[PDB]
């Protein structure tokens, strides 16, 4: 079912620094918004991890909750001088990017938000690299990577790469291989912690943890229809909060209902639990957490 | 208890050493093949670059000797109360008919008892007559129809997962200890292969096992303690036997889905004009599990549960004897230097010598910092690897000999510079 | 909806105190006429009881026939938040029914007459607990419970709910469970008798008494104003009588069919009879019996 496939918890905020065209309009994104920038991670048959978390914040959502920082320049310039920093990772992936695109953003090394742009009238190749010279123009970006966030605030910064095989993968250089090495294009997942690096996995073990959590909610605003509204706002039992809101009866059972004084139909329903991973084998919250389309780079015996 | 009783050197052609930032590193990527110890014993893996001073241990310990099951057919099944619900009809009027009511269909719900609504219940509904005239409240000369539609519900707040077993697989429990500290506990049974971060382990020779077992049904409790009953597997739920009410799932058997089976023509009705009494001779498992609760000493072993993992197992009191295969898939082992000196004492020795017991080693390390005494003997085939911290403790670990009047000397270091120090005490002869 | 069986024996009045703004169209409730407070039950798929038993009275009708008393107040006023007695007994109770609502009727824990009320211009939520601001709104008023109403002068005060491992079930304080009881939403029928309290009954069985009683048949003045007529005033065979009847087989079967000298209309269809139920091992007469989609307490660990 998922009836909350454009609802975004917190802010909602999907535009990126310098490169900034259609914020006007996906601030914040509603189910009547038009964002490009959003609806490509909508699409049946691309991004399936996004498809299984559509109930999920994304990256960028988690730039804009002040929890990440974000690189310097956010938006790179690919007709500017030699020495683009924006390269190096850029060259080395994997991607289809579609045409009517001429952005496209990631996630760097350092973990932060790192992306491309190109000035009009240019638009991008087959796999995004470089450009050319071609039928509409998209005023967002194009979605590199398949990766999500959340309110995670457990530390990392302890952690390194520790894959086996694998000789060189992305831009971390693990150990040096001298015998035969393969070239090959693979899928391999990353995991970025609070204040760390892009923390290469080998088999990535998720577990969904929802047991009563306050983001397990969803506030249909009234209207006569279906209107968006920020369920951060309603108070718990006979405390304070901001605005007022109400539902059936799973969600007045933790909450307080204010009868008429609510503008709001609250609701019960999942996906926005706490994420776990599993990694150096104790379960931890991830914050920057999804797949890479980088070349392998593998030692032969 | 620590003491590495096989000892094994690291072959050349599946060793890679290099040198990344002044740190000699070496990579396996083969087989290794050595034999398992017994209950206390290990089986630890040296590693060896290109100098003598770099070694980095590999400690496998050996919890004790385990015999699994492997579960094939199961079902839940439990207690039920049956609550059936009456509504006469007079001739003629709705559904009441003489004809309808003998021929009613068990799956189809009538006008009469959908009322409630959607229900995911095993629950039937059959058709019953009754007589006519004034006399019990009708006007028609004809019979008229009782409609029964009666559902299955848990009474109990437990349920039982009734499985078998179709061969013991001896499971040793094995307790995997990482070059950089981190312990891990896995397990491997007759040829079973786990996988690890470094790569995977699985075992080559298993002479050990128990036959007999598809005459056997086992009884899983939420944790209250298995059973076992002595008769074979029941297939084919009927009356008169335990085990007529089946379904798939705890959750099918607490809140009573319509995913389960049961006997037909089991629910017992007792029609009485207006009057239903819903009476079943459920077989109820609980005395089973009362007379039939673990222990229960049979032929020669010892069935019990499992700690740690939830599963049945069987105690058995022979050998073990069993090799173990070390895989690898090119991982990356380095050394920074150990960490800092420390002074070594003897204390105490004692346990027996060619057994499966061994002899305890009693040494008092004294350091100043965190490491890892690594001590070892002349001809290279005993090894030492103790904790070490800052402090006066004592340790040890279980040691092997063939010799009642142990004489050999050790070469101890804590850093790289090798000292004497020779061990002595007497032992018992043990197999 | 089917007009056949909008014929209401006695007065057929459905009207809430306080809130009389619909009353030109159900008081009384004839074929014709548009109101929300009758044409709801002959819903098909909805309220199946009401359409099987359509001869005899409901909630309203029975308080404008001195059978079931007043509640106080009767018209929960929800204005504020808790406070008012219609609050607690109305939280408990899950019932789904439309939007374009305002009043709304049940039976309560005394087996009185409790409803609500929405003052102008307020309405309803989607399940009729609170309600919110806002096409045309109905000034009749739903009914919340699916329950039927008959004329009985069957003493019992001293019964209450006795149900078998239930904590605490629709507004009745039971026994308290001091370890993990199983919150589900369940039907369990219900039965009111005279001056006592709600009594849930589990193992239900349903009595039906059509034969030559007087209260076995249903009839309404018609030719070969509608209201109610008895049947012992009808003529026998071959005898005198003081008001003339006429019918089908059934009513010709036992009295006689005189078709243009008949005064009312008889007829023996499925609705209308003495109706008892079993309580307390014995067999007595009830006032209201439906069924009810209420909180389930029971027992678990």
């Amino acid at each position: 079912e998922d009836p909350h496939l454009r609802n975004r918890p917190g802010k909602g905020h999907n535009y990126i620094d310098g490169m900034t065209q259609e914020d006007a309009t996906c601030k914040p994104v509603t189910y009547a918004g038009a964002c490009s920038s959003f609806d490509v991670l909508l699409e049946k048959g691309k991004f399936p991890l996004f498809q299984s978390y559509a109930h999920h914040r994304t990256l960028l959502e988690a730039v804009h909750d002040t929890i990440i920082a974000k690189a310097d320049p956010p938006s790179c310039d690919l007709q500017s001088a030699h020495g683009n920093p924006c390269m190096k990772e850029k060259l080395v992936m994997k991607t289809h990017c579609p045409n009517d695109y001429q952005s496209a953003h990631y996630l760097n090394n350092d973990g932060k938000m790192a992306s491309v742009k190109c000035p009009p009238k240019y638009e991008l190749t087959e796999d995004c690299n470089f450009c050319r010279q071609m039928a509409s123009l998209k005023k967002g970006s194009y979605p590199l990577q398949d990766l999500f966030c959340q309110s995670s605030e457990d530390d990392g910064s302890k952690l390194k790469t520790k894959m086996k095989g694998v000789c060189e993968v992305g831009v971390q250089a693990l150990k040096k291989c001298d015998g035969q090495l393969s070239t090959a294009h693979e899928v391999v997942p990353f995991a970025v912690f609070k204040n760390s690096k892009k923390v290469y996995l080998d088999k990535l073990d998720l577990k969904t943890e929802e047991n009563l959590l306050p983001d397990s909610f969803v506030c249909f605003e009234h209207k006569g229809e279906l209107k968006s509204f920020d369920i951060s706002q309603c108070p718990k039992i006979g405390g304070h909060g901001s605005k007022k809101c109400t539902g059936d009866a799973a969600f007045c059972s933790a909450y307080e209902c204010t009868a008429q004084y609510a503008n709001a139909y609250c609701s019960h329903a999942n996906g926005s639990g706490i994420v776990q991973i599993q990694v150096s084998g104790v379960w931890k919250k991830p914050l920057c957490v999804g797949y890479e389309r980088v070349v392998v780079k593998r030692e032969l015996s | 208890d620590p003491g590495c009783s096989e000892l094994i050197q690291a072959s050349s052609r599946i060793t890679t050493c290099s040198t990344e930032g002044v740190n000699t590193k070496c990579r396996l990527s083969g087989t290794a093949l050595i034999r398992a110890g017994s209950v206390g014993a290990e089986a630890c893996l040296m590693l060896k670059g290109v100098k003598e001073d770099q070694t980095k241990f590999l400690k496998i310990k050996t919890v004790s000797s385990e015999l699994s099951c492997r579960e094939g057919q199961s079902y839940w099944t439990g207690s039920f109360s049956p609550k059936c619900l009456s509504s006469r009809r007079c001739h003629l009027v709705g559904e009441c008919h003489v004809n309808r009511c003998l021929s009613w269909r068990d799956n189809e719900t009538s006008a009469e008892f959908s009322f409630v609504g959607e229900s995911t219940t095993m629950r039937e509904n059959k058709c019953f007559e009754q007589c006519g005239g004034w006399g019990c409240g009708c006007f028609n000369v004809n019979p008229s129809c009782l409609f029964v539609h009666t559902y299955l519900q848990s009474v109990r707040k437990e349920a039982l997962r009734v499985f078998n077993c179709i061969d013991w697989v001896h499971k040793l429990t094995l307790e995997i200890t990482d070059f950089d500290g981190s312990v891990s506990t896995i397990d491997l049974g007759a040829s079973s292969s786990r996988f690890t971060n470094w790569g995977s382990v699985s075992l080559s020779l298993d002479a050990e096992g128990i036959s007999g077992s598809n005459s056997f049904s086992f009884i899983e409790s939420p944790g209250k303690g298995y059973a076992i009953v002595d008769e074979p597997f029941s297939e084919i739920p009927r009356q008169g036997f335990l085990g007529e009410i089946r379904c798939n799932s705890e959750s099918s058997v607490l809140s009573a889905h319509e995913s389960c089976l049961r006997a037909p023509n089991l629910i017992s009705y007792k029609p009485m004009i207006d009057q239903l009494e819903c009476t079943t001779n459920l077989i109820d498992p609980f005395v089973v599990f009362e007379r039939g609760s673990l222990p229960q000493t049979r032929n020669d072993k010892t069935f019990a549960a499992s700690k740690g993992n939830r599963g049945v197992q069987a105690f058995s009191k022979g050998s073990v004897q069993a090799d173990l295969t070390l895989m690898f898939d090119n991982f990356e082992v380095d050394f920074v230097g150990a960490a800092v000196s420390c002074d070594a004492a003897f204390l105490n020795l004692t346990g027996c010598y060619s057994c499966n017991a061994g002899a305890r080693v009693c040494l008092s390390i004294t350091s100043t910092g965190t490491g890892s005494l690594s001590a070892h003997n002349k001809d290279g085939s005993l090894h030492i690897v103790l904790p070490s911290e800052n402090g006066t403790k004592d340790q040890c670990q279980i040691l092997h000999f063939t010799v009642p009047e142990v004489e050999e000397e050790f070469m101890y270091s804590c850093d790289g510079d090798e000292r004497p120090l020779l061990v002595k005490g007497t032992l018992i002869a043990i197999d």
